[PDB]
């Protein structure tokens, strides 16, 4: 298990799950608020 | 290198799976080796034993008049396969049976591959005080004790091999009956019985041939 | 030296059998670093308290409700009493998370660091509010002193996890057999008493 | 002959998962550069380079062909599984010719729902060019629920591969022994495989797909019809369509084969009806080629010593002017992957170029050829494919002479008398090049030149001086006139672009007769020119990868170099992988000719809509006039087919006018790496290395530029992806609005 948690914290995973937050994020914030231009 | 220690060993094996020049390292490994290539040939054989003796007996039992013919029918008519046919009256419907057949089959085999895994670690281990019974042999097929052998027949070393062929001479054929009644009932569409009763009255109308 | 979940088979190195509720059962190799261990254990009997306390409260409506009284299903529950409540929802839920972050944190700090929250800050509370072991704490929930020994300690700790392991699995059902059925868990009860061997899951029109 | 296997050879672990570049000595040191995340991902499945023994190279490669299956039945079962649960396969049943395909079902986010197109049938959504809706027809499939089994059955399947593969490896590995038994693989591969694989297929089409597709096109409606297992159940129902089945098998046993005229034919042509091929054709084809690899798979003599002997075949064939023939080539064959390697692709790539010119021209499954963009599709990807494997062989079969290549077995051989006389082939196959490039592209721009200056009676053409393919023109009308005499059980012919008369689907023509003329004539030589050369780049890396007069020591340097140095002139690009770099664009090139023709020469002599007074093509038949001049290329395939995609935007097509503009954008980034070189960039990053450095954020994996190899191939992959995405644009927005 400590093997598998290292090879967890290898670049292509580690940033794998960072693209999942911050394109599931945008996404999420375009879904909900539809289609922002200017801020209020 | 077949010295003909074993109890069915006649000299027949033109491929070469139980030669062991294969599987040439050490470790659980592959299917096909003298280990379980033997011990699945009296499981299909006992396992067919049983089945070729039950897919004919209620039709006999049926042209005879001591079982209702309400329940004498043909093998792959009462319930599997049900395209073919299936029984209406059970006292539960076939689902809830494969239940019953996986848990309680799945407990026996579970417990047996363990054997054959680790020999004696069944009796071991609690099981409802039925641990007498499994402690096993040197041999994965032929454990004996108290129940599997509860009357010991072969106390001689020499009868038991004479026992131990008979179980796979009666026991191959079987295997081979097996074999002909699927065939049969595909192109006959009719049980096995009845269709030795045609060979016996017209043999030369009633055949492959025809 | 043990019973097993599988008769035979070797169990792991690090499940020891001090814990509780150990059959060795681990094919993942999970918990198989201390501090993981640490914390599943944790995990494991907050699941379970949750469970026993959650499922016995839908037995105890369901029952109530084939009884006579007026209790509705565990599901749908709570879209029907919240219909006609003083209390809307929203100022609800965050006065349950908001008094849980006061529990659910001082608990973690007690994992991080064993006997930290017994320094005497909240209230004055010292002899109490410090853990006996991980996950069973004592002192104030404890006020029978029914953890001052060792013997009958250990057992208890056995039946804690055995009626929790089957009550989380219990929860599983109702889910399982509410979808099938759309009723409560006391009516397919008595289904399969009344009539055993016609009412199983084969014949639910689900499942097949 | 014999099974051998070893035992728990390696353990399964995660513990190599976190070391990185363990298979290499190398890499398993770790980085210092940036170099060493390239290398990793390139060196990985090289497996001749980690280690020497071939026993190990041959257990990783037959266990890494069962990920490819699994990777494979995932993506077909999607397909199935999309196909249910998120199509119109069951309204595109029921009305094939109105309603079009829709596989892909997009989300409702910003913009984006627009591609979901009015695509008919009570659904919206993607528009599908892949045949999978005729596949499935021609099979008896009528319902949902076919088709999600079916993707069950895949992922049970695909999981049993990959784990075929650990237990082929990890606990069960074969030996050098059993791999090298050649002769028993080919009576399994072709009996097993191709036999009795082709003898089940015709069982499903006459037990299945014949009894639904016969109803199907009789108007019956697919919820009325029988289910396929009920047919087998039932043989008074199947022989109400067919009356032999009323006689079962005793025909066959007792060789009255004519009785089973009804359902085994030879019918040819195409079905009147779905303008597609007689099934019934097809089951008697399968059944046949089926007895005849039977027979193929009993050849070699593999343990009962009666048969052929491979190495006996190859070292009796021997001639005066070869020498010594054929001899030391089942040694090599036997011990070095790369040789089969390069042989399977060119003929594994050259089939699938086979298969795409005999599907347009002989539509197998029902409503295709009415599908003009499905039929388009087909055609440029088998294509594309065959391109590409057809290169691997130059590359792989260089990586043979220069690493599995002994001298001491090649004395005098085939292999060793071929390389003695090399200068001659290039120099001989040079002239040709040059020959055909002015014989062929220059008659381009003198029809150009003659028309510009006012003179077009002097030009190629039909109303000129014309110059027509004979022998083609006469090999069209002998198979068009063979069912009166060379095949007289025939009662067709093979396919209608030999001769005949339209056949119409739908108000749309399936196939109708091609008429070569004098630009048939040279666009088929322009393709020679392109071929011809694509062989002049290929060859020529591999017979001088060993030794040439400029570097009479290569093999040393290895496979892949970019150059010995500035000395001599120069040697820069000199290896044999760059002679695969250079020929990828010539094989994209020619590829894409033979994909322009496709396309202009069937919008305007063949598709079309059929009206009472006869066919209304597309482009009112202008490959014969314009195609003959470079302009007309220009004006009336270029400047006149992209107004499709061009007004894409605001439609369900707008993908297509993004992806248009997207492949050019790849296609130029390209040129960046071609052009320049690793000495530019190495300079720049120091200059970027002093502010990362001056602010104290810098890496300790010092960043380095792209190797000049890794420079090449980065650019040739941005280069093709550009210029065979643009077509992919500009032909499928094109052919679904049609015209
Ligand atoms: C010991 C087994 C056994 C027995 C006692 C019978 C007996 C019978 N079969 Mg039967 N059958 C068998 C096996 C057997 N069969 C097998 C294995 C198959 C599948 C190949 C069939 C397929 C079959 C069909 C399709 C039909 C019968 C029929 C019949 C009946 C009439 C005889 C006839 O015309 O068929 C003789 C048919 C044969 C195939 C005879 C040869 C079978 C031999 C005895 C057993 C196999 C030898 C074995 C393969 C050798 C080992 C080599 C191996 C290691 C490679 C008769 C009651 C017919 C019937 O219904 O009666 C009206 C009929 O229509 N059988
Ligand atoms: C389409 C062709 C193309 C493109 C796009 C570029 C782009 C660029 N060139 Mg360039 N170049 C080209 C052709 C091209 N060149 C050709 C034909 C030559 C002659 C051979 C040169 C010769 C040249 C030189 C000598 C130099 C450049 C430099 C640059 C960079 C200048 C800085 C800049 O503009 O910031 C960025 C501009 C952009 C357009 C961004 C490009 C990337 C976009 C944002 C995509 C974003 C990624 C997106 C998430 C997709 C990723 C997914 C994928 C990874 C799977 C720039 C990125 C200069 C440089 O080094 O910069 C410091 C430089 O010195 N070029
Ligand atoms: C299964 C196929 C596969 C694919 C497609 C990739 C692809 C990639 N790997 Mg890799 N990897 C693989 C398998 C694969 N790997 C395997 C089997 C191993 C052995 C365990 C590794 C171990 C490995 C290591 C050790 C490293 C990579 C790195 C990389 C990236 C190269 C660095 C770069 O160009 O961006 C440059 C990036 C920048 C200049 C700034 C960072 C911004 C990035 C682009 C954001 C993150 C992108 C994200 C990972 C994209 C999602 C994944 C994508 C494939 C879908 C690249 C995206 C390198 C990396 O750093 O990954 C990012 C790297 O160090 N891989
Ligand atoms: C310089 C490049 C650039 C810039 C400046 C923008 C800017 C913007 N885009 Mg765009 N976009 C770009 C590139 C860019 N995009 C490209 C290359 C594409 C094609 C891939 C798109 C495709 C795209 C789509 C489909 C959409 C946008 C949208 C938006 C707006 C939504 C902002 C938002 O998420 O709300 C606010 C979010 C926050 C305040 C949270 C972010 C801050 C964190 C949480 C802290 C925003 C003003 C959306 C829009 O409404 O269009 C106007 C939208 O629908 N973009
Ligand atoms: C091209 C694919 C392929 C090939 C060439 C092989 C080849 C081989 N496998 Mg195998 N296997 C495969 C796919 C393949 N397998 C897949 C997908 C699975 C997952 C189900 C397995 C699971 C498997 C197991 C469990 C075993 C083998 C074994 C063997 C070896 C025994 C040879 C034999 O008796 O044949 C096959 C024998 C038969 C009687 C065929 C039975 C056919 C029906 C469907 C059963 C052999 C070299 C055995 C081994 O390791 O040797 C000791 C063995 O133990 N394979
Ligand atoms: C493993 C082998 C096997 C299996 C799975 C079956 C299965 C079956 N047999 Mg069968 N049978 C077999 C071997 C087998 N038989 C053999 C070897 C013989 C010869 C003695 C018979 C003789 C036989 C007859 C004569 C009849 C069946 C019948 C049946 C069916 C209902 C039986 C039932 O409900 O029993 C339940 C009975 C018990 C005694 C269970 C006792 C356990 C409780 C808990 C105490 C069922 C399909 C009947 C049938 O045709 O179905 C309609 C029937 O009339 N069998
Ligand atoms: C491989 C097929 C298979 C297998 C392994 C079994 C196995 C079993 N069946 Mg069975 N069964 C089968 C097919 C099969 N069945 C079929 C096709 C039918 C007709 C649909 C039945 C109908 C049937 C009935 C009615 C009963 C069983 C019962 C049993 C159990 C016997 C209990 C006992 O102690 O016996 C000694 C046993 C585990 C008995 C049972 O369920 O135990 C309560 C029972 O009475 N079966
Ligand atoms: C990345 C590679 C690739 C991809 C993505 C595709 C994708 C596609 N192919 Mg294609 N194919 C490829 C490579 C590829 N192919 C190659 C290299 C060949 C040459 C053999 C073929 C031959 C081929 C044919 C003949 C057909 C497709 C079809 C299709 C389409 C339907 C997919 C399908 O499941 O049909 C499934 C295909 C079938 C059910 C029939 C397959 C019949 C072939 C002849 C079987 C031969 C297998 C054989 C054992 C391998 C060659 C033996 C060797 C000695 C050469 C789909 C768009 C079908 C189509 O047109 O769609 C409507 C179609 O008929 N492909
Ligand atoms: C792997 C291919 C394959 C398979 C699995 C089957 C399987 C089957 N066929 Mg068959 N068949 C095949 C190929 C195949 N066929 C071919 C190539 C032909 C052309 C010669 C036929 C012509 C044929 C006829 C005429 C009949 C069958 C019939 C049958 C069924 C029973 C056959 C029997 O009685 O013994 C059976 C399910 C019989 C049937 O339809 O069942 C009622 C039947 O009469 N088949
Ligand atoms: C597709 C059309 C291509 C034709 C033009 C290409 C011409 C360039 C080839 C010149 C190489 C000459 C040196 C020969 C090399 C040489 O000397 O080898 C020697 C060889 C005789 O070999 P032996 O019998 O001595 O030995 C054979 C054993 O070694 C077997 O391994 O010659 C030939 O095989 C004749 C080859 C004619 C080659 C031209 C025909 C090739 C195309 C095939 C179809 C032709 C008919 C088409 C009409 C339908």
């Amino acid at each position: 298990m400590k093997d598998f948690t290292t090879y967890l914290s290898t670049a292509p995973v580690v940033g794998l799950g960072w693209a999942i937050f911050t394109s599931g994020l945008l996404i999420e914030i375009n879904r909900f608020f539809p289609d922002p231009l200017v801020f209020s | 290198y077949l010295d003909g220690t074993l109890p069915g060993d006649y000299g027949f094996d033109p491929l070469g799976l139980l030669d062991p020049t294969v599987s040439n390292g050490q470790g659980a490994g592959g299917f096909v080796n003298p280990r379980w290539l033997q011990y699945s040939e009296v499981i299909h054989a006992r396992w067919a034993m049983l089945g070729a003796a039950g897919c004919i007996a209620p039709e006999i039992l049926g042209k005879a008049g001591v079982i209702p013919a309400e329940t004498a029918v043909d093998w792959f008519r009462t319930g599997v396969i049900p395209p073919a046919g299936v029984y209406k009256d059970f006292w539960a419907d076939p689902f809830t049976l494969f239940f019953i057949e996986v848990v309680a089959i799945q407990f026996a085999e579970l417990k047996r591959l363990q054997d054959y895994k680790n020999p004696g670690s069944q009796s071991r281990q609690y099981f409802l005080g039925l641990e007498g019974l499994f402690k096993g042999s040197d041999n994965p097929a032929y454990p004996g004790g108290p129940f599997f052998n509860f009357a010991n027949f072969g106390k001689t070393e020499a009868e038991m091999k004479k026992l131990k062929l008979n179980e796979i001479k009666n026991g191959r054929l079987a295997m081979l009956a097996m074999f002909g009644y699927g065939a049969q009932a595909v192109i006959t569409g009719d049980g096995p019985f009845d269709n030795l009763l045609a060979h016996l009255a017209d043999p030369t109308g009633a055949n492959l041939i025809t | 030296d043990r019973p097993l979940w599988s008769p035979g088979s070797e169990p792991p190195a690090w499940l020891d059998g001090s814990l509780a509720g150990d059959y060795g059962f681990d094919p993942l190799h999970l918990s198989e670093e201390p501090e993981m261990r640490k914390w599943m254990v944790q995990a494991e009997l907050v699941h379970c308290r949750w469970a026993m306390l959650g499922v016995a409260g839908i037995l105890f409506t369901s029952i109530g409700a084939k009884a006579g009284g007026n209790f509705p299903d565990w599901y749908d529950a709570g879209k029907e009493l919240q219909k006609n409540s003083d209390i809307p929802l929203g100022s609800l839920i965050f006065t349950e998370l908001l008094l849980f972050g006061w529990v659910e944190t001082k608990r973690l700090y007690d994992l991080r660091n064993p006997g930290s929250q017994g320094d005497g800050s909240f209230l004055g509370i010292t002899d109490g509010l410090k853990g006996k072991e991980n996950g069973y704490p004592g002192g104030l929930f404890d006020p029978m002193g029914m953890s001052k020994n060792e013997a009958s300690f250990k057992e208890a700790k056995q039946k804690e996890v055995k009626n929790g392991r089957l009550a989380m699995l219990a929860f599983v059902g109702f889910i399982a057999q509410h979808h099938a059925t759309h009723k409560s868990p006391i009516d397919n009860l008595l289904d399969h008493v009344a009539d055993p061997f016609h009412v199983t899951f084969a014949t639910n029109g689900v499942s097949i | 002959v014999k099974i051998a296997v070893d035992r728990n050879p390696v353990e399964t672990n995660f513990e190599k998962w976190a070391k990185p570049g363990h298979f290499s000595r190398a890499l398993a040191k770790g980085p210092n550069t940036t170099t060493w995340i390239w290398n990793l991902h390139a060196d990985a499945h090289d497996f001749d380079n980690h280690t020497s023994d071939l026993e190990e190279i041959s257990r990783k490669v037959f266990s890494a062909h069962f990920g490819q299956l699994g990777i494979i039945l995932i993506w077909l079962s999607g397909m199935y599984f999309h196909g249910a649960r998120f199509s119109n396969y069951e309204g595109w049943l029921s009305d094939p010719t109105h309603i079009k395909p829709s596989a892909q079902v997009v989300w409702p986010i910003v913009g984006q729902e627009i591609l979901n197109g009015d695509v008919g049938g009570g659904f919206q959504g993607i528009q599908i060019t892949s045949g999978f809706f005729q596949l499935w027809r021609a099979s008896g499939i009528t319902s949902e629920l076919q088709l999600y089994s079916t993707a069950i059955g895949g992922l049970v399947l695909a999981a049993a591969c990959f784990f075929a593969g650990w237990f082929h490896y990890h606990k069960a590995a074969p030996k050098l022994e059993w791999f090298q038994n050649v002769e028993s693989m080919l009576n399994h591969h072709l009996a097993g495989l191709l036999g009795l694989g082709s003898l089940a297929w015709a069982g499903h089409q006459i037990h299945v797909s014949l009894p639904v597709n016969k109803l199907l096109d009789a108007g019956v409606d697919p919820k009325e019809i029988p289910l396929p297992h009920e047919f087998l159940l039932n043989q008074s129902i199947i022989a109400d369509l067919y009356p032999s089945f009323s006689k079962g098998l005793a025909p066959f046993f007792t060789l009255n084969w004519a009785e089973y005229s009804d359902f085994l034919t030879f019918k040819g042509g195409l079905n009147p009806v779905t303008g597609g091929l007689w099934l019934s054709d097809t089951a008697h084809h399968h059944l046949a080629i089926a007895v005849l690899f039977l027979v193929a798979g009993h050849q070699y003599r593999t343990n009962w010593g009666i048969g052929h002997s491979i190495k006996d075949i190859l070292e009796s064939h021997k001639g005066p002017f070869t020498g010594n023939g054929h001899a030391g080539l089942y040694e090599i064959l036997t011990t070095s992957w790369h040789a089969q390697l390069a042989i399977n692709l060119a003929l594994f790539g050259s089939l699938s170029i086979i298969v795409a010119h005999h599907m347009y021209a002989m539509p197998p499954y029902p409503y295709l050829a009415t599908d003009y963009g499905t039929q388009l599709s087909l055609f440029t990807h088998h294509m594309w494919i065959g391109g590409f494997c057809v290169v691997g062989a130059g590359a792989h079969a260089a990586i043979f002479m220069v690493r599995d290549y002994d001298p001491t077995n090649n004395y005098n051989n085939l292999l060793d008398r071929v390389i003695r006389h090399r200068d001659a082939i290039i120099s001989h196959l040079n002239w040709v090049s040059i020959f055909l490039g002015f014989h062929s592209f220059g008659l381009y721009i003198h029809n150009d030149t003659m028309s510009a200056l006012g003179r077009p009676q002097d030009m190629f053409s039909d109303t000129a001086i014309q110059l027509q393919p004979v022998f083609a023109q006469w090999i069209q009308n002998t198979h068009f006139t063979a069912p009166q005499l060379t095949a007289p059980n025939a009662l067709a012919a093979t396919s209608l672009t030999w001769g005949g008369d339209v056949v119409a689907v739908g108000g749309k023509v399936a196939m109708m007769p091609i008429a070569l003329g004098t630009s048939d004539f040279l666009v088929h030589h322009i393709h020679a020119f392109t071929i011809h050369v694509t062989v002049l780049i290929l060859l020529k890396g591999v017979l001088f990868a060993r030794s040439s007069r400029l570097i009479p020591d290569k093999a040393n340097l290895g496979f892949r170099f970019p150059c010995d140095g500035p000395g001599r002139g120069g040697t820069c690009q000199v290896s044999a992988w760059d002679h695969v770099f250079l020929g990828l664009f010539w094989m994209y090139n020619s590829l894409s000719i033979v994909i322009f023709h496709f396309s202009w020469k069937m919008q305007s002599d063949v598709w079309g809509t059929v009206t009472d007074s006869g066919v209304s093509h597309i482009t009112g038949g202008n490959f014969a006039q314009s195609a003959n001049t470079i302009n007309g290329w220009l004006r009336d395939f270029l400047w006149a087919q992209s107004s499709q995609v061009i007004q894409s935007y605001g439609s369900a097509l707008s993908a297509y006018g993004l992806m248009f503009l997207g492949a050019h954008f790849v296609w130029a980034f390209s040129l960046m790496f071609l052009f320049s070189g690793r000495g530019y960039w190495q300079e720049l990053i120091e200059s970027i290395v002093w502010a990362h450095n001056k602010l104290r954020v810098a890496p300790s994996i010092q960043p380095r530029a792209l190797s000049i190899t890794q420079g090449r191939a980065v650019g040739v992959a941005h280069y093709l992806l550009g210029g065979i995405a643009t077509t992919w644009s500009f032909f499928l927005a094109r052919i679904i609005a049609v015209g």
